[PDB]
C-alpha cells in the first residue's frame, strides 16, 4: 500500500523477522569451530589426492 | 438512403441494408458524407434507392465487420491488396494501418517462419560420430556435417575433427519471440560477447 | 511513516547481531596454527585436456560418479565430458543460447540448464530411446537463471535475476517454495551436504541460507560489499567458502555466523569467480579472471599453490567427488584435468 | 501496365469539376466521381502534377472572380459581400479537402510539401485578405460602423463578426492579419476616442455620476466584445477603456469643485 | 512575374553575405605560422589486417568505445570487427545488397544500414536471445540513402536522395522531423561533437548546416565546385572539414562563415572520399579515390603524412574515438589499422 | 500561386531566410578563429596518440 509508501512496512518486517531468526540462533565460538575444522582436515588429509601424491596405477587419469 | 435512420448501399450490385451509425465510425470517412442529406453526394438511384459504391462487395465484406465489431479478420483466400484498395476508397486511416498490420502477418506467417529456426554447432572427432548424430536431441533436425582438416594423423582421428551443424525449428504461431531487458543480463552479455 | 520504528528496530537488531558475532570473534587458531601442517608447493598437472568446445564453458559441474561432468558453453551446447576417456557422452543443442547453469542430477538420469530465456530446461538423459529429449520446462521466473541444483529428480533449486530462487516442483511446473529475501539478482548457489541447507550469494553481496522447507532465510551473512560468485559449502556443511567481484574470497562459518577468515593477496587483482573445497577442505580452489587460477591453505590462509595452464580466465571449477583431480573450465573453449 | 488513356481525359473533367464546385455548383456533381478521380490520378503516381493544378487552378479561381465580386458591392455594404465570399470559399475548400486526402496521406509525407487545407488558405489570404484594396476598403467599412455604434447607432454586428472571424481564422496559427488589419487601428481608435471622452466626462458630470458611467461603458464593452468584436478580444479592448478614463486621471477623480472623493 | 525582384533581394542579401565574410577575411594565423608545432612526417604501420570480406568495403564507421568498427561490405554485409583480436562479433547478412552507410550507434545496442533500397535498417544487436535482429525498417525514402547518423538511440537522421535529410523517431517510425532544402543530391552527413547541429554535403558542391530541432538550416557553406564526398565535423562543434570529387579539401568555420583554409595539392587529383578529424584536430586525415590516403597538418596546409597500404580507393576512414589508430575501409577487401 | 512559376516564391522566401540568418550570424575574424582552434589542438597535441607516440604496451593494438 502506498500509504506506507508502497508496502515498504512489509519488507521492513520481513528484514526484522530475519534479525529475529538471527538472533535465535546461537554463536559457537571461532577457536572451537576452527578446532572443528583442523580435526576435520587432520582427518581427511591421508584420503586427499590433491596433497597426498597417487601411483599412475591408482588415478583414473592415468591407467 | 439519407431519409431514414437505415441506409441501403448498392455496392457491387448487391444491397447492404446497415444502421449509419456503425458506417459513421469515422467522420473522415467515405460513408460519412454518404449519410448527410446534402446536394453534394447523390450516388443513389430513385428507381432502386440504394447508394451505388463504386467498389465490389467481397472486399467490402472484411471493411463491414471491422465497422461493425471493431477489430476484422481478413481471410488469406482474399487479397491483402483487395482490402488495401478497399480501405484506401474508404478513406480510413486505422484500416489502412491495419492492413499494414495484415500484410506485415501474412509475411512474417508465410515467407519466414512463425518463431524462426535455431542453429547450433556441435564439434565431435570422427570416432564419437555415430552415436551422437544417433543420440542426437528428438526435437533437432541434422543440416550439415563438416569435416575439419589438420596435420594431425593426416587429417583424421584429431580431438576437433567434425561439425555437426543441426538446425531447430519453431512453428508456434502465438509463441513468436519474447524479448524483454535485464541490466545484469546486459553486463553479462557484453562481457561474454568480448 | 510507521517504517521508521520497523527500520529504527531493525538497525539495532543488526547492532545485537554483530555484537553476538563480535563476542564469538575469539580469534581462529587455525591461521595462528599455520605453521602446523604444512601443504608444501603442490603444483598439479593437467593429466586430461577435455578439448572440444568451441564456446566459452560458462558452467562446469560433475556428477556424483566423479567420472561424468556437465559443462555448458556459451553458445548453448551441453557436452557430457567423460573424463576417463575424454569422449562426449552427449552434446545436447540448446533451445536458447547463453546458459550459464549446467545442473547433474544426483543419480545421473536428469540434467538441467538455464539462461537467458527466464525458463529452466529439465532434460531427461536416461531414456530407452537413447537420445536426450526434453523432461520438463519450468516457467514462471521473469529474471534471468543463474545457478540451479538438484535437490531430487522431482525438486530442483532454481536461483536466477528477479531477486528469487524458488525451490519448484520438476512434474508440475509449478514452484515449491519461494524466497523472496534478497534485493540483488540471486546469481549464485550452492547445498550442503545434508541438503537441508542451500546458502545463496546474489548482487546484494549478502550469503542467505535458506530454510529448504519453509521459505524462511535461516540466516544472513554479509562480509562482502561486492557481488558474491560462487558457493561452495566446505565438507562439513558447517561452513562455506565465498567469493566475489573483489579479489578477495572469505570462509564463512554457520555456527559462527560471521566471516570466519579471508583470502586475498597483492598478487591478484582478478575477482574470484569460482570456489571449491577438496576431499578434506582444507585446500581453497579459487578460479579467477586471470588466466590461472589457485590453491590455498585454507586452514593457514595463505596460497599453496598456482594451478597454471589456459591462455584466457578460468571460468568454473570442479573437483571430483572423490577428490581425485580438478576441472578448471576456462572461456578458451578448454576444460582441464588437474592432478 | 497501361493506364494513361483515361487519365487524359481525367485530368480535364477533374479540373473542370473543381471549377464547378469552386463557384458552388454541388447539386449536378457527383462526389464518388471525384473521389474515384482524384484516387486512380494520385495512385499513378501524379502527385506532382494535380498539386500545381490544384495551385493554379485555385490561385486563379480566386483572383478572377471572387476578388471582383467583393469589390463590385456599393449599393450594398463591403462586409456581407465578403462573408458569402468567404464561406463559398470555406465550402468548396472542406470538399477539395475531402477529395484530395489521398494526396494528403501518401505524397505529402515523401516530399514534405503542404496539405490542401492550409494551402488553400493561405491563397486565400494572399490574394483576398492580404491584396490592398480588399483591405483598406473593409477596414474602413469596419471602423465605420464600429464609431457609429460607439457613439451610438444600431449597426449589424453579425457582418463585423463574419468579418473579424475570417481574419482570425485564415490567419491560422497565428492572429497575424487580424492584428495587422483592423484590430490595432481599432484599439488605437478606441484609446484615442476614450481620452476625449474621459477628458469631456470628466468636466461635464460628477464624481459619482462618472464612476456609474464609465462602469457602464465596461458593461457596454462587454456587450459590443460579445455581439460586436472578437470574443479573444474582450481583454485588450476592456483595458483600452481602464487605461484611458480612470488610471490616468486619478487626480482628476479626487479632486473637484464641490464634488470628488474628498467630497 | 514578380520573381525578378525577389531574385534582386536574395541576390543581394549573398551578395551582403559575401561582404560580410570578405570583412571578417583576414590573415590565417595558421597558414603563417611555420614555428608553432611542425608536425613533421610522421609514419603510421599497419597494427591490425581486418581480412575477412569478400567485397569491397563501402562504409565504415567506427565505434564510441573505440574497440568495435562495423565494416559494411558491398556485397552486404556488416561486420562488427572487434579491432584488438581481429574477432567477428556479428557479421550479419544485410537484406538488400549495396549498401553505402554503415551507421553504429554510441550504446552499441543498435546499427544501422542502409543502400540502393531506399529502405534504413535498423538492427538491434543486443537481445535476450543475441540472435541479432532487425528492430526498425525506416520507409519514407524515395531517394538512396546516402549516409545516416545516430542523433540517439531512438533517432536518427538518414540523409538520402532526393535532396531529403529526413529524421527519423525509429520505434515510432515516423518522420517526425522533415528536412528539405538542397538541390543537389544530398550525398554526405556529418554530426558535431555537440550533435545538435548536422552538416549535409551534396552533389550541389553545399555544406548545408542544419538546426536540428527547428528543421531549418542554420547555416550554408560552399567553397567547392563539384559534389562533396564526405564532411568532418571538427572536434568542437564549430568548425567542419569537406572533402569533394575535387582535390581539394576545405576547412568551414561556422562563427567566421568562410573557408577558415583550403587543403589541395597538384600531386593530388582524385577526389577526397573521406575526411577525417585527429582527437586534437591536428591532423586531417583524408581518404582518397586514389588507392592511398593522406593526412595534412590541419592547420599548416601541408601533408604530414601517406597512408599506402592499398590495392584500391579507401571507400571510408575513421580514426578512433580516442583517436589513438586509424581504420581504412577500402575496396580491396579489407580494412588497415593504423597506429 | 502556380501561376507565379510554381510557386517558386516560397524557395524565394526560404532563401531569403538563410540569407537573412546567415547576416544575423555574427563574423569572426578569421586570425581569431583559428588561434581558438589552435589553442583547443595544442592544449590537445601533447596527448594526440598520433602526434604523441605510445609505449607498445599501453596501445591495445601493439600488445
Amino acid at each position: 500500500m502506498a500509504s506506507n509508501n508502497t508496502a515498504s512496512i512489509a519488507q521492513a518486517r520481513k528484514l526484522v523477522e530475519q534479525l529475529k531468526m538471527e538472533a535465535n540462533i546461537d554463536r559457537i565460538k571461532v577457536s572451537k569451530a576452527a578446532a572443528d575444522l583442523m580435526a576435520y582436515c587432520e582427518a581427511h588429509a591421508k584420503e586427499d589426492p590433491l596433497l597426498t601424491p597417487v601411483p599412475a596405477s591408482e588415478n583414473p587419469f592415468r591407467e | 438512403g439519407s431519409v431514414s435512420k437505415w441506409v441501403r448501399l448498392n455496392v457491387g450490385g448487391t444491397y447492404f441494408l446497415t444502421t449509419r451509425q456503425t458506417l459513421c465510425r469515422d467522420p473522415k470517412s467515405f460513408l460519412y458524407r454518404l449519410c448527410q442529406a446534402d446536394p453534394d453526394l447523390d450516388s443513389d438511384k430513385d428507381e432502386t434507392g440504394a447508394y451505388l459504391i463504386d467498389r465490389d462487395p467481397t472486399y467490402f465484406g472484411p471493411v463491414l465487420n471491422y465497422l461493425r465489431h471493431g477489430k476484422l479478420v481478413i481471410n488469406k483466400d482474399l487479397a491483402e491488396e483487395g482490402v488495401l484498395e478497399e480501405a484506401e476508397f474508404y478513406n480510413i486511416t486505422s484500416l489502412i494501418k491495419l492492413v499494414k498490420d495484415k500484410i506485415r502477418e501474412r509475411d512474417s506467417k508465410t515467407s519466414q517462419v512463425p518463431v524462426k529456426h535455431v542453429y547450433r554447432v556441435l564439434q565431435c572427432q570422427e570416432e564419437e560420430l555415430t552415436q551422437m548424430v544417433s543420440t542426437m536431441s528428438d526435437g533437432w533436425k541434422f543440416e550439415q556435417l563438416v569435416s575439419i582438416g589438420s596435420s594431425y594423423n593426416y587429417g583424421n582421428e584429431d580431438q576437433a575433427e567434425f561439425l555437426c551443424v543441426v538446425s531447430k525449428e519453431l512453428h508456434n504461431t502465438p509463441y513468436g519471440t519474447a524479448s524483454e531487458p535485464s541490466e545484469k543480463a546486459k553486463i553479462l552479455q557484453e562481457r561474454g560477447s568480448r | 511513516s510507521e517504517l521508521d520504528q520497523l527500520r529504527q528496530e531493525a538497525e539495532q537488531l543488526k547492532n545485537q547481531i554483530r555484537d553476538a558475532r563480535k563476542a564469538c570473534a575469539d580469534a581462529t587458531l587455525s591461521q595462528i596454527t599455520n605453521n602446523i601442517d604444512p601443504v608444501g608447493r603442490i603444483q598439479m598437472r593437467t593429466r586430461r585436456t577435455l578439448r572440444g568446445h568451441l564456446a566459452k564453458i560458462y558452467a562446469m559441474h560433475w556428477g556424483t560418479d566423479s567420472r561424468l561432468l556437465v559443462s555448458a558453453s556459451q553458445d548453448g551446447k551441453l557436452i557430457i565430458w567423460d573424463s576417463y576417456t575424454t569422449n562426449k557422452v552427449h552434446a545436447i543443442p540448446l533451445r536458447s543460447s547463453w546458459v550459464m547453469t549446467c545442473a547433474y542430477a544426483p543419480s545421473g538420469n536428469y540434467v538441467a540448464c538455464g539462461g537467458l530465456d527466464n525458463i529452466c530446461s529439465i532434460y531427461n538423459l536416461k531414456t530407452r530411446e537413447g537420445n536426450v529429449r526434453v523432461s520438463r520446462e519450468l516457467a514462471g521466473h521473469t529474471g534471468y537463471l543463474s545457478c540451479c541444483r538438484f535437490l531430487d529428480d522431482n525438486q530442483i533449486v532454481t536461483s536466477s535475476g528477479d531477486t528469487t530462487c524458488a525451490l519448484w516442483d520438476i512434474e508440475t511446473g509449478q514452484q515449491t517454495t519461494t524466497f523472496t529475501g534478497h534485493t540483488g539478482d540471486v546469481m549464485s548457489l550452492s547445498l550442503a551436504p545434508d541438503t537441508r541447507l542451500f546458502v545463496s550469494g546474489a548482487c546484494d553481496a549478502s550469503a542467505k541460507l535458506w530454510d529448504v522447507r519453509e521459505g524462511m532465510c535461516r540466516q544472513t551473512f554479509t562480509g562482502h560489499e561486492s557481488d558474491i560468485n560462487a558457493i561452495c559449502f566446505f565438507p562439513n556443511g558447517n561452513a562455506f567458502a565465498t567469493g566475489s567481484d573483489d579479489a578477495t574470497c572469505r570462509l564463512f562459518d554457520l555456527r559462527a555466523d560471521q566471516e570466519l577468515m579471508t583470502y586475498s593477496h597483492d598478487n591478484i587483482i582478478c575477482g574470484i569467480t569460482s570456489v571449491s573445497f577438496s576431499k578434506s577442505g582444507r585446500l581453497l580452489l579459487a578460479g579467477y579472471d586471470d588466466f590461472n587460477c589457485n590453491v590455498w591453505d585454507a586452514l593457514k590462509a595463505d596460497r599453496a599453490g598456482v594451478l597454471a595452464g589456459h591462455d584466457n580466465r578460468v571460468s568454473c571449477l570442479g573437483v571430483t567427488d572423490d577428490g581425485m583431480a580438478v576441472a578448471t573450465g576456462s572461456w578458451d573453449s578448454f576444460l582441464k584435468i588437474w592432478n | 501496365t497501361m493506364d494513361e488513356k483515361y487519365v487524359n481525359s481525367i485530368w480535364d473533367l477533374l479540373k473542370n469539376a473543381i471549377q464547378e464546385i469552386q463557384r458552388k455548383n454541388n447539386s449536378g456533381l457527383s462526389f464518388e466521381e471525384l473521389y474515384r478521380n482524384a484516387y486512380t490520378m494520385v495512385l499513378h503516381k501524379h502527385g506532382e502534377k494535380l498539386y500545381t493544378g490544384l495551385r493554379e487552378v485555385v490561385t486563379e479561381h480566386l483572383i478572377n472572380k471572387v476578388r471582383e465580386d467583393v469589390l463590385n458591392s456599393l449599393n450594398n455594404n463591403f462586409l456581407q459581400t465578403l462573408n458569402q465570399a468567404w464561406n463559398d470559399h470555406q465550402t468548396a475548400m472542406v470538399m477539395i479537402r475531402d477529395i484530395l486526402m489521398y494526396m494528403d496521406r501518401v505524397y505529402v509525407q515523401q516530399n514534405n510539401v503542404e496539405n490542401v487545407y492550409n494551402l488553400g488558405l493561405i491563397i486565400f489570404r494572399d490574394q483576398v485578405v492580404r491584396y490592398g484594396c480588399i483591405r483598406d476598403h473593409l477596414r474602413q467599412t469596419l471602423l465605420d460602423m464600429i464609431a457609429r455604434e460607439r457613439k451610438g447607432e444600431v449597426v449589424d454586428r453579425g457582418a463585423i463578426r463574419n468579418a473579424c472571424q475570417m481574419l482570425m481564422i485564415l490567419g491560422l496559427e497565428g492572429r497575424s492579419v487580424y492584428e495587422e488589419d483592423f484590430e490595432a487601428p481599432f484599439l488605437e481608435m478606441s484609446a484615442e476616442f476614450f481620452q476625449m471622452e474621459s477628458q469631456k466626462f470628466l468636466a461635464e458630470n460628477s464624481a459619482s455620476v462618472y464612476i456609474k458611467k464609465v462602469e457602464a461603458r465596461i458593461n457596454e464593452e462587454i456587450e459590443r466584445v460579445m455581439h460586436c468584436l472578437d470574443k479573444s478580444t474582450e481583454e485588450p479592448i476592456v483595458k483600452v477603456v481602464e487605461r484611458e478614463l480612470i488610471s490616468k486621471h486619478m487626480k482628476t477623480i479626487v479632486e473637484m469643485e464641490n464634488s470628488g472623493l474628498v467630497h
